């Protein structure tokens, strides 16, 4: 390494791995962490949370006009009553896609995402391409997801610069007549609750 | 800080790597799982960080070349290390030595310890969360519908004011209430809560572009001024 | 383009690596010397690039992770490759295959050829240079001393208008004359020369800072508007 | 390489090296370049040019008031008459450091530097730290070079966004009484002609 150019040389991912283990070891030795505390977190985020919670909220909104009304009027109270609350989900708002308004959520500065309601964010959501581009050329970004909106549809991008979180409420597709709330929930995709996809007819 | 993290409006980062949800694996390496446990475990106890403000600045301070190559949980490792050393929880020399141990001998045994009280404490944190909403005695400076000036400010420390929105006119969409102020809190300078607003910006104003696009950004009161 | 190259005003890149002049070695690897020969040799003949505009956009288009890690002459290799393929001088598949050959067998022999006519041609280019100054029939829109508005424009292709100077007021310091217009020329869309100005910006205006600092930037006429 | 994250993985410098050789080989095989054309360029930039040319211009300005006057009035004509002209040196301007005005030159967007007059730029000049910082906190950058200007001294940073190039004309230091023009030239540092240093008394 030429000392003029240390900034050309990234840490290898083996460094981060070693660093993680070093932190883990030191913190447990010092009594700050325990094996079971670390595992409890991993269980929560890898297994206990997921987009199925948001899916249930969407299906309920589709099937129960009074619920949808309450949700849109005061989402934070309603979501907390359902138990979809916690770390990074203390203040969750809901915005409805309509025929002429399309909503897209992003954290340009990092990755902010409502874990208690949606689970962990998509891989791409945290990466620079989506973050950089969606606030400036959302139509181009959406097209890469297969969503080609007409010029006449307004796009609203919601950049999560504070701890306020947003979920998109996507429209119920055609072809779903007679489906139960539980069956509609299975239609609701993670991507549709971020705004990068509409829901396909069954 | 006007850093590599503040990517909104940048060109050149390429196509978004679309993947079907069911195929979008959360973790591919155990150290990534561990990173999550470290962050939440420390935060639950207020070790190195109490809220996400201090967490974010540690990531923002990464070398740009590291930020772009570490992978996402690499950011989390970087900021835990940064903050634990910065607050005196860990010593840098000891951390570096131990890092070297695991670099040269990756299969080095991890010490085991059960602490069910700590588990309950961490669990409580995951479920209870930590709201930054506060009450203050002042009234909001701005009103819904008001056209405001998003200031041209350039803090060298932490801010939540993306560069792409600076020196722009926008319209107040909502007055959320007073929230802990990141530009102070990230540096352990007090909660000093300020009114937080949602502000709508038009594509024409942000970019000079002609499509029906807008961006809704949350801005603290001190980021803005009346017109 | 609002790319990784446009670093003016960014925080986090760290200390400047001071080195005494006599110790500041130009080249530490032969491929770096070769990069210089490739660039100047091609440019002298108009191969891939005729002026520096096309040269710059090829660098600006690099993956950010490459831009930050390739080292400086790595940029030059990247843009020669980009432009020679883009203009049809080289085929991408052939270039990639040959790259692979030298990756797997670095000591592969380089073909030798003497072309003294080409040497004279290259030499002439090094000494004669290539001025972008032109004459146009229009008069300058702006005058020395005029307070102007540096526009908020966001071209997705090449520009010489640094982001830190956009959406700012400045004062015309000089009218240079008409120069080949980079935002067009880099994309092979014609010289389309425009008046070039030197513009002084104050620290207070650029950053909101309070010291006696100013920046003098050269801006093409279309980057600005009257107040 | 996880195909979600190709952007985490830089090309190694061995790639650029191989790419350079591949370009060289193909261009020579196709008759576009020759061995001697490539060598001629390397000779010019590594050996023929350098900061000594600017140093001579500075020393002449210090010793010949009429020359300094002409240089400051019309640098491009004067420099061309001296033969300091060529690629990336077609339009060279000169700005004088004075007791209350300090000049610093940068190319924030890349590396632009007047090769015919000064030779190749410093390592650091081309790198992000200097480029990013000098337009915003020049006092902090200058301090890293050992130049700690008083608040009362105005700093002018000249960002080379066009093909117009600038050289800084630094002040003649104390302690140089009786020195010849040639002896003064040996005092003029590359760094002083960029603006990141004053010239020390002998
Ligand atoms: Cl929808
Ligand atoms: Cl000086
Ligand atoms: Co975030
Ligand atoms: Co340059």
């Amino acid at each position: 390494i030429d000392p003029r150019f240390p900034h050309h040389h990234p840490r290898p991912q083996s460094f981060w791995e070693a660093r993680a283990k070093a932190l883990e070891s030191l913190l447990i030795e010092k009594g700050h962490l325990s094996s079971d505390a670390i595992e409890r977190v991993i269980k929560h985020y890898e297994h206990e949370l997921g987009p199925m919670n948001g899916a249930k909220v969407v299906a309920k909104a589709w099937t129960d006009p009074a619920f949808k009304q309450r949700l849109l009027e005061d989402s934070e109270t309603v979501l907390r009553e359902l138990g979809y609350y916690g770390l990074q989900g203390e203040h969750i708002r809901v915005v409805e896609n309509t025929d002429t308004v399309h909503n897209v959520v992003v954290c340009t500065l990092c990755s902010c995402y409502p874990w208690p309601l949606l689970g962990l964010p998509p891989s791409w959501y945290k990466e620079p391409a989506y973050r950089a581009r969606v606030v400036k050329e959302p139509r181009q970004v959406l097209k890469e997801f297969g969503l080609d909106l007409p010029d006449s549809v307004e796009i609203r991008v919601w950049d999560r610069s504070s701890e306020i979180r947003f979920m998109v409420l996507p429209q119920r597709p055609e072809g779903t007549e007679g489906m139960t709330e539980e069956e509609l929930a299975k239609l609701v995709t993670r991507d549709s609750m971020i705004g990068v996809a509409k829901i396909e007819p069954p | 800080m006007n850093g590599i993290h503040d990517v909104g409006g940048m060109d050149g980062f390429g196509k978004v790597m679309y993947v079907k949800e069911e195929e979008d694996i959360y973790f591919t390496h155990d150290w990534e799982r561990l990173a999550f446990g470290l962050v939440a475990g420390c935060k639950a106890q207020g070790l190195g960080m109490k809220a996400f403000d201090e967490f974010r600045i540690g990531i923002e301070l990464m070398r740009p070349v590291d930020y772009l190559t570490s992978s996402y949980y690499g950011h989390w490792i970087a900021t835990v290390a940064y903050n634990l050393v910065d607050t005196g929880v860990l010593d840098e020399k000891e951390l570096d030595e131990r890092t070297e141990v695991f670099l040269k001998k990756p299969d080095t045994k991890i010490p085991r310890r059960e602490d069910p009280a700590l588990v309950k404490l961490v669990e409580k944190a995951l479920y209870d969360g930590l709201s930054p909403l506060r009450e203050i005695s002042a009234s909001p400076r701005f009103k819904v519908g008001e056209r405001i000036k998003a200031k041209n400010i350039h803090p060298t420390g932490h801010t939540r004011f993306p560069r792409y929105a600076r020196d722009k006119y926008g319209v107040i969409d909502e007055v959320y209430g007073a929230h802990v102020f990141p530009d102070d809190a990230a540096h352990r300078k007090g909660e000093n809560p300020q009114y937080l607003y949602r502000v709508r910006f038009e594509a024409e104003e942000l970019w000079g572009y002609k499509q029906k696009d807008s961006v809704y950004i949350d801005l603290w009161e001190s980021y803005m001024e009346p017109v």
